[PDB]
C-alpha cells in the first residue's frame, strides 16, 4: 500500500505525474466509497434484525 | 377516592342527589378526561406562559364542580348545578388576557379598538340569562 | 440601544420607533415642544377627527 | 360559437401551465424544453375554464333540436 | 464478514452514544440538585478535529495546525504540513489528501464537489512543497507539487494544476481547468501571462520553507503557552 | 480541590448565583425558633394592625 | 485586559434584547458568529469562520439556505433608495464561501460564486447566478435567472431551465452533509466538566433573585439541536 | 382470594381489593360482610377508626412527600418563605385526603362493605356462568385484586 | 439530479486519449484556460 | 405475541422510537426513556385487558 | 430584459414604483415597490401601518394576482387589505372580480367607490406615482392582536 | 347501524346528506394546505425553536390510536356497552 | 438534429461529457435515459476498502 | 371485512393525489375525486348497514338463508347500484374521473383506472349476486347504455389525449358494468374479460401518453404532431394500441366484446345494434382522428429541443401489454 | 361536549323518556330546520376558530339526529 | 409545622447526598460513553484562546483596543492605539513584522493582516477603516483612509490620508493612492475625486462602526454569570405581561 501522492513522483513529465495522481486518487475514492457503503449497509442491517421481530408479534397480537 | 368507594344505590342529602353505578361511572369518566386534558394544557403551558393564575383557577373550580352534575336527582339541583357552571364559564371567558406581546411597532402613537372580549361577554350573558329564565319557567311549571 | 426594543441610535440622534419605521408629526411636535402651542396647527389628523365629529 | 378567421396579436392574459410547489423537474431527454405558442397555451387550457354566460344559455346553444 | 464487523462497529458507537448521554444527563441533573451552574457554562463546543464517524482524520504528528483551523471529515495530511489559522478542511464528502511539507496559509477552505463526471476524481488531492495564499478557495481540485498560490485565489472544481505553476494572488482556477506546468497565470479569468523562471521558483521555494520554519516557531510558541494540543 | 479524572475535574463546582431573597430571614428559620417566634410575632402584629376587625372576627370566632 | 486560555467565543449573540432566532433542523457551526437580530429559516446550515452581523439592521435569512465559509454578511442600516436596508434572502440560496454581503436583497433560488460582493443596494433576483470572484455595483438589480459575472459584474447569459434545476437539487445536497454534522456533537456539552474550579465560582461575590430558569422546563423539549447552548 | 387481616396497618390494602367493578350495590343485595350499624353518625364513625385509618393516613402523609415535591417542580420566581408554605398546605391537603380515605374505609367496615373481621352465617352462592378472567388472573397478579377471583 | 457514481470500479472504462489534445504552450495573453480532462 | 406485557413492551418500544422520529432530533437519546416507557405501557396494557 | 452581453447592470432606482399613501394618522408617505409585487407585500415590506392583513394574501395557490383570474379561485380570505385608489389608478385598475365585490361589501369598516384588496392588488407599470389611501381595517378575532 | 337497527330510513337519508356536507366543508380545508415553502410557526426558546417532546408524544399516541385504532374498538365497545347496562339495571 | 449524438457513438464524446464554462458549475450532464430506479453502488466482488493511506499514517505517528 | 378492505383504498389514493401530481389544478381535482369516491362510500356504507341490521350474521351462506322483502331487495340493490355507479363511474358520476385523469400524475391515473374500477365492479358483482332481486333491471341496463353512448359521443371534442383516453376507459366501465346487470345468469365472464381487456388497454394508453409527456412535454395534440417523424417505435406503437382497441378479432377485446353482444342482442338486439354502432366507430373514429393526426405530420417546431426515443424499458413494458392482451384469449375456456 | 351534550341526551333518554312521544316531533323539526339552514353557512367561513365551531356544530346535530334515533 | 421540618429534612438530605453521589456516577458514565465510543467520535475541547498568542519575543499590545473579539486571532508584534477595533474571525499575525494600529482604527471581520516579507512594518493610521474580508499585506495606509470589504491591499501599497479603496478593489504592488481620490475595481484605478457628501457619508460609517464595536465590546466581555442572568432575563422578558413592563 503506497501513497502515491506520498510518493517521489519528481522523475517524469507533468502529465504523466498527474495521470498517476489521478490513478492513485480513483482507487483511493474507490476504497473509500466502498468501505462507507460497507457501514450503511449495517445502517439497516441491524435495525432489521432489531424490530423485526417485536413488530411481527405486536401486529400478529394487535390482530390475531 | 371513588375507586375505593362501596355501597348501595339510592338518593343521598334529602333525595336531592342521585348516587347511582352508572352516575359513578360518568363522573369517572369525566374527571379522566379533564385530567388528560388538565395534563395536556398544563405541557401546553410549560412552552409560553400566555395565561394567568385566574385562568388556572377557573378552569379548577371548574373541574370541581363539573362531576357533580352527574349525581343530579332533581330538576332545581340540575339547574343550580348548570348556573353555577356557567358562571364559572363566564369567569374563565373574563380571565382571556386582553393585550399580548407582539413585534408590531407600527402601533405605538394609534388607537386599535377590538370588541371581540367585550362581544363575547355579552353574548355569553345574554344566552345565559335567555337560558336560565327558560329553565326557571320549565322547572316552575313541571312542580306544578 | 438598551432597553429601545428595535429602536436603534443613529449619529446626530436617537430615534422613537423601530427601523425602517414611520416618524409620526405628533411625537416630534411633542417631543420638540414640551408644551408649546403657538397655535391650534390645522393638521390632516385634526381636520379628519373634526370631520369625524 | 366558432373561431375568428381574422388574424389577432399574440395572446397577452391567457390561463398557462403551473407547476406544484417544489416540483422535482422532469429532465428525461437532457430537459430541453422550448417556449410554448401562447396560442397553443391557450387553446389547451380552453375546454377546462370554458363556461356559460348567462343562466339557461345552455339549452340554445349550437343545435336547440340535437 | 466485512458486514458483521461493520455492524460491530456500529452497534458499539451507539452504545458509546447512549452511555455518554445518560451520563451527561445524570450530571445535568445533579447539577441541578446541588443548585449548581457549572453544568450550564456556555462554553463553545467547537473541536479543531472532527472526526465524521467513520471518517476519522489521519496526520502525521510533524504537522502544524493552529487551534483555530477545522479539519472535518476524511482528512489525510502529510508530514511537517502546515495549516494556517482558521482554514477549514472539509472532508466530508470526499477524502482530502495532502502531500508532505505543503503550506496552506490562514482562513483557506478546501472542499470537495458533490459529484462530477468520470475522469475528473470529486477527492481534492495535493501535492508536496506546495504554498497556498491566504484566503484560499480550492473545490475538487488535483494540485501536483511544488505549486504557488497568492492571496485569495480560487481554484474550481475539477482543476488540475501541475507541478512547477504560478498563480498571482486573487486569481481563478476554472472549472475543469489544466493549468500549465513552469508557466504564470493571470486575472480571475485565468489566462497564461509568462512562463516562470529559475529565480522565481528558487525564490517560492525559499519562502515555501520559510513558512514551514514559521509554522514550526508557532508550534513551538503554543506549546510552551499551552495554546497547542498534546 | 479539583480531581481531575482524564480530562474531567470530578469536583468542578459553581456556587449557584441565584438563591431565594428571604434565604436568610429570621421567619425562614425552623417553626418554634426564638427567630421564628420573634418574627411570626412581628408578622401577627402587622396583620392585626392592617385588618383588625377582620382578624377578630376570624380566630375570635374560631 | 484581553488575556484568557479558554475562548469565550459563543456563535448566538444577542445585543440589548436583540435574541437572533433560529428555526428548525439547522445546522450552525461551532466556528461561526451570529450576533444582532438575525431570524433564520427551517434547515438552513451555515458554514465555519462566518460572521452575520445582525446590529446595524436585521436580517432574514431563508429556509433552504447555505452558506459558505468565510463568509462575512453585515448590514448598513441606511440605504441609497430610502427602501429596508436589511439583508433578506429568499427561500433556497446557495451563498459561496468566502463571500461579502452588505444589506442586499437575494431572491429565492439564487446562487452566489465563492469570493463575490454584494454591496447596498443590490437585489439578485430569483433564478440569478452570480459567479465567482465578482463585484455587484451598489444599488443595482440583477435580472431574474440571469448568469452574469465581472468585476464590475456584467450580463453574461441567460441561465437554462436545466441549470436551473440542477442548481435547485445542488442546494438539497447539503442536507445529509448537514444531518451528519449535527449528529456529530452531542445534546450535552462536554466542556464544562473539563476545567478546574475557581475563586469566584467557589465563593459567589454577590447573589441574585431566584426567577424562571434558563433551562426551566427544558425536560419536556426534545433536544433536537446537540449544539444548543 | 384472602384479606389482609383487619385493624392491622394494611388494612387500606383491602379497599383495593372488590368482588366486581360495580361502584354502587343493588338497594337489596346482601353485604358481603355483616353489617354491624347501617344508621351510623359521625360520631360512631369517628369511634370506628383504628390501625387501618391510621396506616391509611401515614401511607398518605409518605406518599405526600413525592407529590408535594412534583408540585413545587412547577413553581417558579417565589420566595424560599411562600415555596416552603406551599409545599406545607400540600402535604396538609395530602394528609386530610389520608384521613377522609380512613374515615371513609371505617365507615366501611362498619356498614360491612368491605372486609371488618366478620363473615355471614349463610354464604351467597354466586354461579360464574360467564368466567373469561378466572383464568387470565390466575397466572398474574390479577388475582391479589379480586376478591374470590 | 442523478447522484451515482460515474467513476465506476467494476471494470475500466474503454477511453481513446488521442482524439482530444489539450493545449499547453504558446497561450494568448488573453487565452482561455486549456480543459483538464480530454479523454473520449 | 400472546403475552400482553410483552405486546405492551413492545408498544411502547415503538412508540418512544415514533416520538423521537417525529421530534427530529437523532435516535438512541434519552435511553433511559426506552426502558421505561416499555414498561409502563406493558403494565397499562396487561391493567387494560384485564379491565 | 433582452440584456446583451457585456452590458452593465441596471439600478433598482430605475425600477422603482412610487406610490403616495395616506395613513391611519393622517400622514402622507411615499412608499418605494418593485414590478410584479402585491401592494399587500410592498406594504409589509416597507412596514405601512394602517393595514391589519389578517388573511396574510390569502390562498397561495390559484391566488388572484395571477392573470388570469381562474375560475377556481378562492378570492381574498379576509377583509383587512383595504386600500382606497385615486381616480386614475382605480380606473386604470377596472373593476373587481365577483369574489372580490363579495368580500369587499361584507366588512365591518365603512368602504368606499375606490376600496381594492392590497393582496388582490398586482404591480403594473402603469402605476407609477400611484396614490392609495389606507383607511384602519378592522381586527377580527382574539389572535388578531396577538 | 344503529339507525338501520332502529329502522329509520329518513334519519339515515338525513345523516347522509349531513354526513357528506360536512365531509365537504372538512375538506374544502385541504385545498389551503399546500404551501410554497417550509413555514415557521414554531415558538423560539434560548433563541432556538422549541418542540415539545412531551406533546409530540400525546400526539404520536393519538394518532396511532386513530390511523389503526379501528382494529382495537372491540375493548373500547365492550366497555361502553358494560357502561350502558346499569343505565337501566 | 444531424449534429445530435446522444451516446456518443458516430462521433467522440468526452468523459467530462463537457466543456467547463469559464463562469458555470462543472456540474454533470443531465443523461438521456433518466431512470432512477438504479441499484446500489456495486463494487467488484473481494475489493479491498481499508483506509490504506490512514493507516500507514496511523503506523508512522504510532 | 370485504366492505372495509374496499374503503381503505380512498386514503392512499388521496394520499398519492395530494402529494405527487405535477400540476397546480390538481389540487381540486384530488378534492373532487376524494368527495365522488366518498359519496360512492357513503353510499354502499348505508347498503352494507342495511344488509347486516336486516340479517345479523357475516357469512354469504346465511345471506342465502335468509330472504329479504320487497322493499328491503328494492333499496338494497339500488343503494348498491348508486354506490358502484358513482366508483364505476357512471353518468353523470363521470366529472371526478374525467378531472383525475385531466390531472393526476401518469402512474397514478394508470393505477386509478385499471384497479379501483375493477375493485369497484367486483364488489358489486358479488354483492349482486348473494342478493336475489325480483325488481327489473331496466334502470341499471339504461344507465350504463346512456353513459356509454355519452361517453363515446365525446371523443370527437377531445383534443387531450388523457382526456380522450379517460372517455375511451368511461365508455368502456360503463360497457362492462352493463354486463353483470342480468344478475347471476351467464354474464360475469363476458364482463370479466372486458374488464381485463379495458385494464390492458388503459394501461397501454397511459403509459404512450406518460411516454409523450416526457419527450413532447405536452399533452394535447395541438403542440405536438408529427411523432412518427420524429419517433418511430412510439408512431408504431400508438398505432398498434389504436389497432388493438379496435376490437380487432385476434384480441381477447374481440371476444369479450361478441359475448356482451350476443347477451344484449338476445336481451335487446336494436339495443345492442346501436351500441355498436357508436362505440365502436363514433368514438372509435373520435380516438383514431385524435391520435392519428398527433401519430403523423412533421415535426418542424422546437427542432433544437427535440424528443429521443424511447427508452427499452417503454419498450418492454410495451410488449408486455401487447403479450398479455393477445396470449390471455388462449386461457382454458373452463373459467370462460 | 363530555358534560352538557351527554346532559342534553340522558335528560331526552333516561330522564325525560317518559315525555319522549312528544319530544320526538320537536326534535324532528329542529334537525331538519337546522340541516336545512347551517348547510349553507357551513360553506363561507374564513376564520379557523369559526371553522372550528362549524365542525363542533354540525357534531351536535349529528349526535342530535342520533339521539332522536335512539329514543325510538 | 412538622411538616416545613420534613421539607427542610428531607431538601438537606437531597442535596448535600444525592448531588455528590448521581454526580460522580454520571461523571463516570460519561468517562465511560466517551472511551466506548472511540474512535469513530470527537468531545468537547478547551478551545485556546488566540487572541494573546506571543512569539517569542514579540509579544501583542492590545491593552488599549476598544474591542478584541473573542474568536480573533492577534499573534506576535502587533501594537494597537486607543480605541482600536478588530472584529471577529480577523487575523493578525505579527510575526511576519510589527504592525502598528493607528487611534480609532478599525479592522473588520475576517480580515487577514499578513506581511508579504518576513520583517516588514505595516503601518494603518489614525481613524482608518478596513473593510471585511480584506487582504492586507504589509501597507502604510495614512490617517483617515478608508478601503472596502473584500478589498486586496498588496504588498508595496502606500495610501494617503482620506484615501479610498473600494470594497472588491485590489490594489497592485507598488501603488500609491493619492488623498481625496477613489479607486476601484480588480485592477485598482484611481477612479474620481471624493465629493464631501461621500466623504461625510464615509466618516459617519466610521463613527457609526467605531459605536458598535464599543457596543460589542460591552457585551463580548460579558462573564458566565453575566451571560446566565442575561438569558434569564430574556426568558423572564419572554413571559412578562405588559403590567410586568409596566411595574418594571
Ligand atoms: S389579505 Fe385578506 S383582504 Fe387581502
Amino acid at each position: 500500500f503506497e501513497n502515491v501522492l506520498l510518493s517521489n513522483r519528481k522523475n517524469l513529465t507533468p502529465q504523466e505525474s498527474v495521470q498517476k495522481v489521478i490513478n492513485y486518487a480513483l482507487l483511493q475514492d474507490a476504497k473509500q466509497r466502498s468501505r462507507t457503503l460497507r457501514h450503511i449497509k449495517a445502517s439497516w442491517v441491524i435495525p432489521a434484525l432489531l424490530f423485526t421481530y417485536p413488530a411481527w408479534y405486536l401486529a400478529k397480537g394487535a390482530v390475531n | 377516592y371513588l375507586i375505593t368507594f362501596n355501597g348501595y344505590s339510592s338518593t343521598f342529602w334529602w333525595s336531592h342527589f342521585k348516587l347511582n353505578n352508572y352516575s359513578l361511572y360518568m363522573y369517572l369518566l369525566v374527571i379522566i378526561f379533564n385530567n388528560y386534558f388538565l395534563y395536556i394544557t398544563e405541557k401546553h403551558i410549560k412552552i409560553l406562559n400566555n395565561y394567568s393564575i385566574d385562568y388556572f383557577f377557573s378552569i379548577i373550580n371548574i373541574t370541581l364542580f363539573i362531576p357533580m352534575i352527574f349525581l343530579s336527582n332533581t330538576l332545581f339541583t340540575f339547574f343550580f348545578l348548570i348556573e353555577l357552571v356557567s358562571c364559572a364559564i363566564f369567569y374563565k371567558f373574563i380571565v382571556s388576557k386582553i393585550s399580548f406581546k407582539n413585534s408590531n411597532y407600527k402601533d405605538n402613537y394609534f388607537s386599535i379598538f377590538s370588541k371581540n372580549y367585550l362581544n363575547v361577554l355579552f353574548y355569553q350573558y345574554w344566552s345565559s340569562f335567555f337560558s336560565s329564565v327558560m329553565i326557571g319557567f320549565c322547572i316552575i311549571y313541571l312542580f306544578s | 440601544v438598551k432597553g429601545k426594543g428595535s429602536i436603534r441610535k443613529g449619529i446626530h440622534g436617537e430615534g422613537f420607533g423601530a427601523p425602517s419605521h414611520a416618524h409620526d408629526a405628533l411625537i416630534h411636535q411633542i417631543k420638540q415642544s414640551k408644551d408649546t402651542m403657538d397655535y391650534q396647527n390645522i393638521t390632516n389628523e385634526v381636520a379628519q377627527n373634526f370631520a369625524n365629529h | 360559437y366558432m373561431g375568428n378567421p381574422a388574424v389577432q396579436s399574440p395572446p397577452k392574459e391567457f390561463f398557462n401551465y403551473h407547476y406544484v410547489p417544489d416540483n422535482y423537474p422532469d429532465a428525461l431527454s437532457g430537459f430541453r424544453i422550448a417556449y410554448r405558442d401562447p396560442f397553443e397555451v391557450q387553446h389547451v387550457f380552453a375546454y377546462e375554464n370554458w363556461e356559460y354566460q348567462y343562466d339557461g344559455q345552455w339549452w340554445s346553444m349550437g343545435s336547440l333540436a340535437c | 464478514m466485512k458486514l458483521f464487523q461493520a455492524m460491530w462497529t456500529r452497534t458499539i458507537y451507539s452504545i458509546g452514544r447512549m452511555v455518554r448521554e445518560t451520563g451527561l444527563a445524570l450530571d445535568r441533573y445533579g447539577c441541578k440538585l446541588e443548585q449548581d451552574i457549572s453544568c450550564y457554562e456556555p462554553l463553545s463546543r467547537h473541536r479543531n478535529i472532527l472526526p465524521i464517524y467513520d471518517l476519522v482524520p489521519t496526520f502525521y504528528h510533524s504537522t502544524f495546525i493552529a487551534p483555530n483551523s477545522s479539519l472535518i471529515g476524511a482528512v489525510y495530511l502529510g508530514q511537517n504540513t502546515v495549516v494556517g489559522y482558521g482554514s477549514t478542511l472539509r472532508g466530508d464528502n470526499h477524502a482530502i489528501r495532502v502531500g508532505h511539507n505543503t503550506v496552506i496559509g490562514d482562513k483557506v477552505a478546501i472542499s470537495n464537489v458533490a459529484t462530477l463526471a468520470a475522469g475528473i476524481p470529486v477527492s481534492t488531492n495535493i501535492g508536496n512543497h506546495v504554498n497556498i495564499g491566504a484566503g484560499c478557495v480550492l473545490q475538487s481540485c488535483v494540485v501536483d507539487d511544488n505549486v504557488t498560490v497568492g492571496h485569495n485565489t480560487v481554484i474550481l472544481e475539477g482543476s488540475v494544476l501541475e507541478r512547477g505553476s504560478v498563480i498571482a494572488p486573487n486569481s481563478l482556477v476554472p472549472a475543469g481547468r489544466l493549468i500549465p506546468s513552469g508557466q504564470l497565470w493571470a486575472g480571475s479569468p485565468v489566462r497564461y501571462v509568462r512562463d516562470l523562471k529559475e529565480e522565481e521558483i528558487k525564490l517560492n521555494l525559499e519562502q515555501t520553507e520559510q513558512n514551514l520554519s514559521i509554522g514550526k516557531t508557532h508550534k513551538s510558541s503554543l506549546i510552551q503557552q499551552e495554546a497547542y494540543d498534546r | 480541590g479539583d480531581f481531575f479524572v482524564d480530562k474531567y475535574n470530578f469536583s468542578r463546582r459553581v456556587v449557584d448565583h441565584r438563591q431565594p431573597y428571604d434565604l436568610n430571614f429570621s421567619i425562614n428559620n425552623p417553626v418554634g425558633s426564638r427567630v421564628w417566634f420573634k418574627a411570626w410575632k412581628q408578622k401577627a402584629i402587622g396583620n392585626f394592625l392592617n385588618l383588625v376587625g377582620v382578624h377578630y372576627a376570624f380566630y375570635g370566632a374560631g | 485586559k484581553y488575556g484568557e486560555n479558554i475562548s469565550k467565543h459563543r456563535s448566538l449573540m444577542s445585543l440589548y434584547d436583540l435574541h437572533p432566532q433560529i428555526g428548525y433542523q439547522s445546522y450552525i457551526a461551532p466556528n461561526s458568529t451570529v450576533i444582532g437580530e438575525v431570524t433564520i429559516g427551517n434547515e438552513t446550515t451555515v458554514w465555519y469562520n462566518s460572521v452575520i452581523r445582525g446590529d446595524v439592521n436585521a436580517v432574514q435569512i431563508g429556509n433552504n439556505v447555505s452558506i459558505g465559509e468565510n463568509v462575512v454578511i453585515h448590514t448598513a442600516g441606511s440605504l441609497p433608495t430610502g427602501q429596508p436596508a436589511s439583508v433578506d434572502i429568499g427561500h433556497y440560496v446557495i451563498i459561496g464561501s468566502k463571500s461579502t454581503i452588505y444589506s442586499c436583497t437575494i431572491q429565492d433560488e439564487v446562487v452566489i460564486g465563492q469570493g463575490c460582493v454584494i454591496l447596498e443596494g443590490a437585489r439578485i433576483e430569483k433564478g440569478a447566478m452570480i459567479a465567482a470572484n465578482s463585484v455587484v455595483p451598489p444599488g443595482r438589480l440583477i435580472p431574474a435567472g440571469t448568469l452574469w459575472a465581472g468585476n464590475p459584474c456584467t450580463f453574461v447569459r441567460n441561465l437554462t431551465k436545466s441549470e436551473l434545476a440542477t442548481n435547485i437539487d445542488h442546494a438539497k445536497k447539503q442536507l445529509h452533509l448537514a444531518q451528519q454534522h449535527r449528529y456529530e456533537y452531542l445534546p450535552y456539552n462536554s466542556a464544562y466538566l473539563q476545567k478546574s474550579n475557581s475563586e469566584e465560582d467557589l465563593n459567589p461575590t454577590k447573589y441574585d433573585d431566584v426567577t424562571i430558569n434558563y433551562n426551566f422546563g427544558d425536560e419536556e423539549r426534545a433536544q433536537e439541536n446537540p449544539l444548543k447552548y | 382470594s384472602q384479606t389482609f387481616a383487619h385493624d392491622s396497618f394494611l388494612g387500606g390494602l383491602n379497599l383495593f381489593k372488590r368482588r366486581d367493578p360495580r361502584f354502587v350495590l343493588d338497594q337489596g343485595e346482601r353485604p358481603p360482610y355483616p353489617i354491624i350499624n347501617s344508621n351510623s353518625s359521625f360520631v360512631d364513625v369517628l369511634s370506628n377508626f383504628n390501625k387501618a385509618d391510621f396506616g391509611l393516613v401515614l401511607f398518605s402523609a409518605a406518599i405526600g412527600f413525592p407529590l408535594s415535591r412534583w408540585v413545587l417542580k412547577g413553581l417558579t420566581f417565589s420566595s424560599l418563605n411562600y415555596r416552603r408554605g406551599l409545599f406545607s398546605s400540600v402535604y396538609g391537603g395530602v394528609i386530610l385526603w389520608g384521613l377522609v380515605l380512613g374515615f371513609n374505609n371505617s365507615y366501611y367496615r362498619l356498614n360491612g362493605f368491605v372486609d371488618n373481621g366478620l363473615v355471614w352465617k349463610r354464604k351467597e352462592r354466586k354461579l360464574n356462568k360467564y368466567d373469561f378472567t378466572s383464568e387470565f388472573e390466575d397466572n398474574s397478579f390479577f388475582k391479589k385484586l379480586r376478591i374470590r377471583d | 439530479r442523478q447522484n451515482f457514481a460515474k467513476n465506476i470500479t467494476t471494470t475500466d472504462i474503454p477511453k481513446d486519449s488521442h482524439h482530444f489534445a489539450a493545449k499547453r504552450s504558446g497561450f494568448t495573453q488573453t487565452e482561455q484556460a486549456p480543459f483538464a480532462y480530454n479523454d473520449v | 405475541m400472546s403475552s400482553m406485557l410483552i405486546w405492551g413492551a413492545c408498544f411502547g418500544l415503538f412508540t418512544r422510537a415514533a416520538a423521537c422520529k417525529a421530534s427530529m432530533i437523532p435516535l438512541t437519546t434519552s435511553p433511559w426513556k426506552y426502558p421505561k416507557y416499555m414498561i409502563v405501557s406493558a403494565v397499562t396494557f396487561y391493567y387494560f385487558d384485564w379491565y | 430584459h433582452h440584456h446583451h452581453a457585456g452590458d452593465q447592470a441596471d439600478r433598482v432606482a430605475d425600477k422603482i414604483i412610487w406610490i403616495n399613501i395616506q395613513n391611519r394618522i393622517g400622514q402622507f408617505e411615499r412608499i418605494s415597490a418593485f414590478e410584479g409585487e402585491s401592494l399587500l407585500e410592498a406594504l409589509q415590506r416597507n412596514k405601512v401601518a394602517g393595514i391589519v392583513a389578517t388573511c396574510e394574501g390569502g390562498e397561495d395557490i390559484n391566488t388572484m394576482l395571477e392573470k388570469p383570474i381562474d375560475p377556481v379561485t378562492y378570492g381574498p380570505f379576509c377583509s383587512s387589505c383595504q386600500v382606497v385608489v385615486s381616480n386614475p389608478w382605480r380606473n386604470k385598475m377596472g373593476n373587481l372580480h365577483y369574489l372580490e365585490e363579495r368580500n369587499l361589501v361584507r366588512s365591518s369598516y365603512p368602504t368606499t367607490e375606490n376600496s381594492r384588496l392590497a393582496c388582490c392588488i398586482l404591480v403594473e407599470k402603469w402605476m407609477n406615482e400611484m396614490i392609495i389611501s389606507i383607511p384602519q381595517n378592522p381586527n377580527s378575532v382574539y389572535e388578531d392582536n396577538m | 347501524l344503529y339507525s338501520s337497527f332502529k329502522s329509520q330510513y329518513l334519519l339515515i337519508l338525513f345523516m347522509t346528506i349531513l354526513n357528506i356536507f360536512g365531509m365537504y366543508f372538512y375538506i374544502q380545508n385541504l385545498r389551503f394546505v399546500v404551501k410554497k415553502n417550509k413555514s415557521s410557526i414554531l415558538n423560539y426558546k434560548n433563541y432556538y425553536v422549541n418542540i415539545n417532546y412531551s406533546i409530540t408524544l400525546n400526539i404520536i399516541l393519538l394518532n396511532f390510536f386513530n390511523f389503526f385504532g379501528i382494529l382495537f374498538l372491540s375493548d373500547l365497545i365492550i366497555i361502553l356497552n358494560y357502561i350502558s347496562s346499569y343505565i337501566y339495571i | 438534429l444531424l449534429k445530435f449524438d446522444p451516446f456518443g457513438f458516430y462521433s467522440p464524446k468526452l468523459l467530462s461529457e463537457n466543456r467547463p464554462e469559464e463562469a458555470m458549475p462543472f456540474y454533470e450532464d443531465y443523461p438521456q435515459n433518466d431512470s432512477h430506479w438504479n441499484l446500489w453502488e456495486q463494487f467488484p466482488e473481494d475489493f479491498e476498502d481499508s483506509n490504506a493511506e490512514r493507516e500507514a499514517i496511523l503506523k508512522s505517528n504510532k | 371485512l370485504f366492505f372495509m378492505c374496499y374503503e381503505l383504498l380512498l386514503i392512499p389514493s388521496f394520499l398519492i393525489v395530494y402529494f405527487v401530481s405535477p400540476s397546480r389544478r390538481a389540487i381540486q381535482a384530488s378534492l373532487y375525486f376524494v368527495i365522488w369516491t366518498q359519496l360512492g362510500s357513503l353510499l354502499v356504507l348505508i347498503a352494507i348497514s342495511y344488509i347486516i341490521s336486516i340479517t345479523n350474521t357475516y357469512e354469504f351462506n346465511d345471506l342465502k338463508y335468509f330472504n329479504f322483502t320487497n322493499s328491503e331487495s328494492t333499496i338494497i340493490i339500488f343503494l348498491i347500484f348508486l354506490g358502484f355507479g358513482f366508483k364505476a363511474p357512471i353518468w353523470p358520476f363521470h366529472y371526478w374521473l374525467t378531472k383525475t385523469h385531466v390531472e393526476a400524475p401518469s402512474g397514478f391515473s394508470i393505477y386509478l383506472s385499471g384497479f379501483l374500477v375493477k375493485t369497484a365492479l367486483y364488489g358489486f358483482y358479488k354483492f349482486n349476486t348473494s342478493i336475489f332481486i325480483d325488481i327489473d333491471s331496466s334502470i341499471f341496463i339504461a344507465i350504463c347504455i346512456m353513459g356509454v353512448v355519452d361517453s363515446s359521443l365525446k371523443m370527437w371534442g377531445q383534443t387531450d389525449l388523457k382526456k380522450l383516453v379517460a372517455y375511451g376507459t368511461i365508455q368502456e366501465m360503463n360497457i362492462i358494468y352493463l354486463a353483470f346487470c342480468w344478475g347471476d345468469s351467464c354474464a360475469i365472464l363476458g364482463g370479466i374479460l372486458f374488464s381485463a381487456t379495458h385494464a390492458f388497454l388503459s394501461a397501454l394508453m397511459f403509459f404512450l401518453v406518460d411516454c409523450i409527456y416526457r419527450r413532447y412535454h405536452t399533452r394535447s395534440l395541438v403542440e405536438v404532431n408529427g411523432i412518427l417523424h420524429i419517433t418511430p417505435n412510439l408512431g408504431l406503437s400508438i398505432l398498434f394500441m389504436l389497432v388493438f382497441f379496435s376490437g380487432i378479432p385476434g384480441t381477447i377485446k374481440f371476444i369479450s366484446e361478441f359475448y356482451i353482444f350476443s347477451g344484449l342482442l338476445e336481451a335487446s338486439p336494436f339495443i345492442c345494434f346501436i351500441l355498436m354502432l357508436v362505440a365502436n366507430v363514433l368514438g372509435l373514429i373520435g380516438f383514431s382522428k385524435s391520435w392519428f393526426n398527433a401519430t403523423f405530420g412533421m415535426p418542424k417546431k422546437n427542432t433544437k429541443y427535440l424528443p429521443m426515443d424511447l427508452s427499452f424499458k417503454e419498450s418492454y413494458i410495451i410488449l408486455y401489454c401487447f403479450f398479455f392482451l393477445f396470449i390471455f384469449s388462449y386461457f382454458s375456456s373452463i373459467f370462460f | 361536549f363530555l358534560i352538557f351534550f351527554l346532559f342534553f341526551s340522558l335528560l331526552f333518554i333516561y330522564y325525560l323518556s317518559a315525555l319522549n312521544n312528544f319530544f320526538w316531533i320537536i326534535l324532528l323539526i329542529i334537525s331538519i330546520i337546522g340541516i336545512f339552514y347551517i348547510i349553507s353557512i357551513i360553506f363561507d367561513i374564513n376564520l379557523f376558530k369559526a371553522f372550528l365551531a362549524y365542525s363542533t356544530i354540525i357534531n351536535s346535530i349529528s349526535f342530535i339526529l342520533l339521539i332522536i334515533a335512539i329514543i325510538f | 409545622m412538622l411538616r416545613l421540618r420534613l421539607f427542610d429534612a428531607y431538601e438537606k438530605i437531597s442535596m448535600t447526598f444525592l448531588g455528590p453521589l448521581y454526580r460522580r456516577i454520571g461523571k463516570s458514565l460519561a468517562q465511560t460513553g466517551l472511551n466506548i465510543q472511540q474512535p469513530y467520535t470527537s468531545d468537547d475541547r478547551l478551545v485556546p484562546s488566540l487572541r494573546n498568542i506571543r512569539v517569542t519575543n514579540k509579544i501583542p499590545s492590545i491593552n488599549d483596543s476598544e474591542f478584541i473579539a473573542p474568536n480573533s486571532v492577534v499573534i506576535g508584534d502587533v501594537i494597537t492605539k486607543e480605541g482600536s477595533s478588530i472584529w471577529y474571525g480577523a487575523t493578525l499575525r505579527g510575526e511576519l513584522g510589527p504592525i502598528e494600529i493607528g487611534k480609532q482604527t478599525v479592522i473588520q471581520d475576517l480580515v487577514n493582516i499578513q506581511s508579504g516579507k518576513q520583517n516588514q512594518k505595516t503601518q494603518i493610521g489614525d481613524n482608518v477603516f478596513i473593510g471585511p474580508n480584506s487582504y492586507i499585506q504589509s501597507s502604510k495606509i495614512n490617517d483617515n483612509s478608508f478601503v472596502g470589504m473584500g478589498s486586496t491591499v498588496s504588498t508595496g501599497c502606500n495610501l494617503a490620508s482620506n484615501a479610498v479603496v473600494a470594497a472588491g478593489s485590489v490594489v497592485p504592488e507598488n501603488t500609491q493612492v493619492p488623498s481625496n481620490q477613489i479607486w476601484a475595481g480588480s485592477p485598482a484605478q484611481y477612479l474620481r475625486d471624493i465629493t464631501p457628501e461621500e466623504r461625510q457619508v464615509l466618516q459617519e460609517h466610521h463613527q457609526e462602526c467605531v459605536q458598535l464595536a464599543r457596543i460589542h465590546a460591552e457585551e463580548t466581555e460579558k462573564s458566565f454569570r453575566e451571560v446566565l442572568n442575561d438569558f434569564d432575563r430574556i426568558t423572564a422578558e419572554a413571559e412578562y405581561d405588559h403590567e410586568s413592563l409596566a411595574l418594571q
